[PDB]
């Protein structure tokens, strides 16, 4: 791959920050940049063609149909789903609460009530957390979790077979320890007992090749923006045969079959899933964000990744003090690096490496079981996308050595 | 250099030399607070004179950054021994210099070192690590002055 | 208003359809188009301060959270709200079964069960329908409405309240007949029961003057996209009092306080309601729409539409069997008109006025109780917006004149 | 004229509609709407004695031009045809509407059938077209279900 080309597509990364430096931006893993493709699309699709979608039958909105359907084809294919297994939602978030909330539905078969165990992991995301939690208070369902092993993995020994477990909730890669985890184990684990699984891929689809058929989860959620696409746009994958079966979350127009006052019958899905006008202009950016990273290829992007995450476990571990949250091992880890440094608190920490223009995102990562686990208030997170480059991890190892000076 | 003018000198002092730091008895309210920049925490507690007119003790136990942690022992020196409304009208100046984008410097007659936090508040992230003890301070004053009689 | 200039803000009204004619887009009723003050606010915040949102601490992060949280200001001025009292969701829809959700959680005080009544009305948008069905299947509450008038208009007269109604739901702006309704007194009726009402806005926030306070409503949804904004972005309000009482709907990161394993405590509102990442250079987007509608100013806009309204009437009702479905006087009514035309498909008529460059809208509208209420199975609507003009409404009626000469009517 | 789309073909059977009005008897019956929000369809298919041939098609509901007179096109088609040849001519049409204006069609398999290609350029108007043949599909599968 090209760096260079590929840093020439996104305008921000050429900023001056406040500290007087150019941007090393080492916070991908909370929000991704734009590339002018993505911009562009976006912008096009609404200079040209913006009109309703599945709604009238004008050229605009024939125009602005086909977009629409065109980019959800076009995202299937990246992330080896037939196009009418993805469900648009504003963000990763809304698509796992869908699936809790369709978990509690008296009208779907599979749904869960007293007696049925709810499996997560206190590695996850609170957007795979808390859903499970409400799910439980509304059903009166049995919530329990994988733990974390000292390398910060999933500990598969935590947890045994047991008929009662109908949901089982986990990364596919974590957002802190950047662990790349043991899909097929973990279906596998869920089938004994006749389970669901829902898979977190926020920062598996950015960062490396998913095909979510092989995978064979029922149901999987993933982030436009951390993909280099639009804000306002997530992603819920959920098997067709799954989705026949779901009854609706959100109600209202576009989603219905037939409507009275008395009452209503759903459209079949992914429609049945889509209440009210959709982000039409963010799939045509998202669409085209999958065809950038699908372009370079995503085997090179996490070649390139993994080149950055090395140097950074590498370069940090070079400090005495410094201790790396997850595997310092390379094996099944990728993006992003979160670190300690002893005796300067992470607030500090990402201060000093902000005045030298680097980003990182301090605290818990919005994983606080994960932080508690290692008796952590908070880390320091460098996160890492296809743009980002060598020199940028020693600008962090120099900045997180500055810190150390600066405070010790 | 942009560093030292948040940082200053009266900042990483009580940073590494807190007063009035461990939880006392006795107490009139305790508070627990912390910060959405998840990482700062305080337990503080306010104590009232007999009259229950002059603040007679700030205590508090937790953990945070350089300015989480100077702020609510700098907090301590300028209210400790003061007329609750007096406290009050330094906790108002305190926040009105950090919540001011850096337009307001701060009047070191009303906030002694307290000035010392005037470079935070170009730093809108930080001004919630300045604020942690000062706003758990004033959380603590009103339920120990509620508290008292009757 | 410098009607030119407006227009000249709109890349998209340049547009040569595949007929040869310049678009003449009268379908702002479904989505509206984009001014380059909006394009290029969002540009702008994509290529310089893109970064996450209260999460962090870096430069980047700062920017992006000052104009997020200024975003929810300046839309609050636009309509009447307190700052506080906005959140954000994907659209009007999701606004509302939010509402929908949070009335049937044991967690909330006035939360609906047996015995409890739900009213909504016959002239409903379907997204202020199918929520409300939802909540009654639910909770086990029972779902009444007001019905229609023979001119559009909610009917007063065909529903008594009663002490059982919790929850009164309605349009200000129906979508089809245009009628504006009669918020306050349904609002005085709503309160005698102690009734919350939820305020269906989706037509009246582009289209007039919005002061939520003033209305008195416990809550109302909008829609971005309707009122020059970017998609991905719809607004409910709240009662300041009211989000303090209830729990979350949708759960997940920024929207807590503490979590562990067991359980978590939720944040205060607005950021109770606002569930993982949110939709950050739209809000920058809607903010722009909002600032931009105010520099015009909503009763100059209200009024140059409801000139475009009228002559619409005038024009359609001068055509042999042709019928307005709701007033056809200007009496509490703006944007849209809603039309039969006799012994012609509403699909036919709308293809004859795409052959000219007209785009309106053929079909229920997302309101088809109301057809079905005036036996129709489908009407054209021609919906009006700021840039719209007297000369597009001419081609409106020559379009529709000639679908009844080419269809052998007359 | 740019219309092309509305072919004389179309406005004759709009205005002469063939075998409209439900007749018995019938072997299955139909109910199917237009995405499009304004055309429907009840549609019955009788077959021989010998379950091989199409020997009637019924239908009535309302819609705009190219639903009506697509489906007195098919009408015309299919009956009194062996169900594997209605079967191909439904394929043959809906490969034409579908293709935009990729597939001109073949007049010798579809008929009239052919006067819908100018359709294919419109993509809304497209389930126009196809309402009444995707519902003979539907009661053709299901009067040989019924069959056995
Ligand atoms: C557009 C509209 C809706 C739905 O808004 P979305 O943005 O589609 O979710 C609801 N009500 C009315 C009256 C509308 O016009
Ligand atoms: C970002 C992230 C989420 C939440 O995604 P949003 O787009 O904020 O809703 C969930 N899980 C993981 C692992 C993430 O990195
Ligand atoms: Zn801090
Ligand atoms: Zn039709």
């Amino acid at each position: 791959l090209d760096l260079a080309a590929i840093r020439a597509d996104f305008p921000i990364l050429k900023r001056i920050m406040r500290g007087g430096n150019p941007l090393a931006y080492l916070d991908s893993g909370a929000t991704s940049q734009r590339p002018l493709q993505v911009l562009d699309a976006e912008r096009e699709f609404l200079t040209a063609s913006n009109g309703a979608v599945h709604r009238g039958a004008h050229q605009l909105m024939e125009e602005a149909t086909d977009a629409y359907e065109q980019g959800r084809a076009d995202i299937a294919l990246f992330v080896g789903a037939d196009t009418d297994e993805l469900v648009f939602t504003k963000n990763a978030t809304e698509a796992l609460n869908l699936v809790s909330y369709v978990l509690g539905d008296s009208r779907f078969e599979r749904a869960v009530g007293p007696g049925d165990v709810i499996v997560t992991t206190e590695l996850e995301h609170h957007a795979n957390l808390i859903p499970w939690q409400e799910l439980a208070r509304r059903t009166g369902a049995t919530l329990r979790w994988y733990g974390v092993t000292d390398d910060g993995r999933i500990d598969l020994d935590s947890l045994y077979l047991d008929d009662r477990v109908k949901v089982v909730a986990f990364t596919h890669h974590s957002n802190v320890t950047g662990v790349l985890t043991p899909v097929s184990e973990l279906v596998s684990r869920a089938h004994q007992s006749g389970a669901l699984t829902v898979l977190d891929a926020c920062q598996s689809v950015p960062h490396q090749p998913v095909d979510l058929h092989e995978l064979g989860v029922d149901f999987a959620a993933f982030s436009g923006h951390k993909m280099l696409g639009p804000n306002g746009i997530g992603v819920l994958y959920g098997r067709r045969e799954l989705l026949a079966q779901m009854p609706p979350f959100l109600t209202g127009g576009s989603m219905i079959e037939t409507v009275t006052m008395e009452g209503a019958t759903y459209a079949p899905a992914p429609q049945r899933f889509e209440a009210g006008t959709p982000m039409t202009s963010q799939v045509v950016g998202l669409a085209a964000a999958a065809r950038y990273l699908g372009a370079i290829g995503m085997a090179a992007v996490e070649a390139h990744e993994r080149e950055l995450v090395a140097a950074a476990i590498e370069g940090l571990s070079g400090i005495d003090g410094v201790r790396i949250l997850g595997p310092t091992s390379m094996r099944d880890r990728g993006s992003p690096v979160a670190f300690v440094v002893e005796g300067v608190h992470a607030h500090d920490v990402g201060q000093v490496l902000d005045d030298g223009g680097v980003a990182v995102r301090v605290g818990h990562h919005c994983a606080l079981p994960l932080h508690r686990r290692f008796g952590l208030a908070a880390t320091a997170r460098a996160s890492f996308a296809v743009y980002n480059t060598a020199d940028e991890v020693d600008r962090l190892v120099a900045g997180v050595r500055r810190s150390r000076h600066f405070f010790g | 250099l942009r560093l030292e003018q948040i940082y200053q000198d009266v900042i990483l002092d009580h940073y590494k030399h807190p007063q009035h730091r461990g939880l006392r008895e006795p107490f009139g309210a305790q508070v627990y607070h912390v910060n959405p920049i998840c990482g700062d925490e305080v337990t503080l507690r306010v104590a009232l004179s007999e009259d229950g007119t002059r603040v007679t003790d700030v205590s508090y136990d937790g953990q945070g950054c350089s300015i989480s942690q100077a702020a609510t022992s700098v907090l301590t020196e300028q209210v400790i021994g003061q007329r609750v409304p007096r406290a009050l009208n330094i906790v108002d100046a305190f926040t009105e210099m950090v919540s001011s984008r850096g337009t307001v410097p701060g009047d070191e007659d009303v906030l002694g070192d307290g000035v010392a936090f005037a470079g935070v508040a170009k730093y809108p992230a930080r001004v919630k690590c300045a604020l942690l003890g000062w706003m758990a301070f004033k959380d603590a004053l009103a339920q120990a002055s509620e508290a008292f009689e009757e």
